[PDB]
């Protein structure tokens, strides 16, 4: 298996930041790949093996490291919002056919790091009118005001998280899509049936995971640190 | 750049056949992989053919290779929901190593609604009463939903769920500001027998 660390990541420009990825595979070939729209998959550098490491396509502004046959490290020594990207490490055996991809990195290089903000988080209770319609109920949630688009949403049913008769947009939208420095905003969708919701016993809370700051990174602001955070809202049967 | 694919994205009803395109460059690649990836996940190996041969299937997918126009192509065929991924033309000259890859093919595959009932309902906060959203909800998935026609009002994209305890899908898309319901989604066309309680 490969496993990528972190998995998100939030840095200031100019400072030092490095993305390990360990195989399982036994293989002899690592990669370090990033994804951005209109590019595809781009290679950083790559590896034939522990000491030796190889330039890619675009290796300008990284450097890497092969210190052991299971570890490939991406290395970003001085941060930029060029660099701002999703990182995918990879493991290929001798010419093999297969590339074995990880999970991936969200790495996002801001400059002032004041403009980070966790969602706030509301939840919206069934019309009467579907219920009374389609004999049906579909509760909203709906995160906003946040910075990066860094986060995964869930829905939570008594206790349980659920998956079936949710629907979460693919992608979080600008409130402001003339600033590239805009926060952004993300709605989902549970629908259950009408009996279900006027259960009083039932509860339903939307839940966004946002990834945020570490905590020892130094916070100047007022407003509460934006780490990374779960925040919910939640209703009640009627 | 090395690997062109088209088209950058393609809208694909289910049962029918997707075909997506790719040419590259170089002359001495022996080697192409597609990869599939899934929203959240990395890239997997999906089909890939070598050099050598012109064309190959497996269940559904299939490749087919003309080495003297350069060109690749990727036939799915019946295209189903949870073939709705991004889909990469690779090329290598190590068999498969050391991947150039394409900028990518976005896939989506429609549903069929069985029973289109297309309505606007306006839901209310559960904490605080005073704010509301538009919900879209049960119209079929021929039918686009445009973003605002200006700010201070929000739009999102359709999306479909399944309720799977019954036997159900339905389409839905949310708009919300600060307005009225009736005139949330005039930006974009609503079949003439929507609902608006």
């Amino acid at each position: 298996a490969v496993t990528q660390s972190p998995r998100n990541k939030v840095a200031v420009t100019g400072g030092k930041v490095t993305l390990s990825c360990n195989q399982t595979n036994n293989h002899n070939n690592m990669y370090w790949y990033r994804q951005d729209t209109g590019h595809g998959l781009r290679l950083i550098h790559y590896s034939y093996g522990a000491g030796s490491t190889e330039k890619g396509d675009i290796p300008d502004g990284y450097k890497a490291s092969r210190p052991s046959q299971e570890n490939f490290s991406l290395i970003l020594e001085l941060a930029t919002p060029s660099q701002t990207s999703v990182y995918f490490c990879a493991s290929g055996d001798f010419w093999g056919d297969t590339l074995y991809f990880g999970a991936g990195t969200r790495l996002s290089v801001l400059e002032d790091l004041k403009n980070v903000f966790p969602p706030e988080v509301a939840v919206f209770e069934p019309s009467e009118a579907e219920i009374s319609h389609t004999q049906k109920a579909t509760l909203v949630c709906l995160a906003t005001g946040f910075y990066p688009d860094h986060v995964e949403l869930s829905w939570w049913v008594n206790g349980k998280e659920v998956h079936s008769g949710v629907c979460t947009d693919p992608q979080p939208l600008k409130e402001q899509p003339a600033l590239n420095d805009s926060r952004y905003a993300l709605s989902s969708r549970l629908r259950v049936s009408a009996t279900f919701w006027q259960n009083p016993r039932n509860h339903f809370r939307c839940q966004v995971q946002f990834y945020g700051l570490s905590e020892n990174d130094e916070w100047t602001q007022d407003r509460a640190k934006p780490v990374t955070q779960i925040v919910s809202a939640e209703a009640w049967g009627r | 750049q090395q690997v062109r694919q088209s088209p950058q994205s393609l809208t694909v009803w289910e049962g029918e056949t997707a075909i997506l395109n790719c040419s590259y460059e170089n002359s001495a690649f022996d080697y192409f992989p597609w990869y599939q990836q899934f929203p959240g996940e990395g890239p997997a190996l999906l089909i890939a053919i070598r050099s050598v041969s012109d064309k190959k299937e497996d269940g559904r997918f299939t490749i087919f290779f003309n080495k003297r126009e350069k060109k690749l192509s990727l036939h799915i065929t019946d295209s189903q929901p949870g073939d709705s991924a991004t889909y990469f033309c690779a090329a290598s000259r190590d068999s498969g190593q050391k991947l150039v890859f394409g900028q990518g093919t976005i896939l989506k595959v429609y549903l069929h609604i069985q029973n289109p009932d297309p309505a606007v309902y306006q839901l209310r906060d559960s904490k605080s009463s005073d704010k509301s959203v538009c919900l879209f909800t049960d119209f079929d998935s021929q039918t686009n939903v445009s973003q605002s026609k200006d700010s201070d009002v929000y739009i999102t994209d359709k999306c479909v769920l399944d309720m799977r305890s019954m036997d159900f899908k339905s389409n839905s898309a949310v708009a919300w500001s600060n307005f009225a319901c009736a005139n949330a989604f005039n930006n974009s066309i609503i079949p003439e027998d929507t609902f608006f309680p």
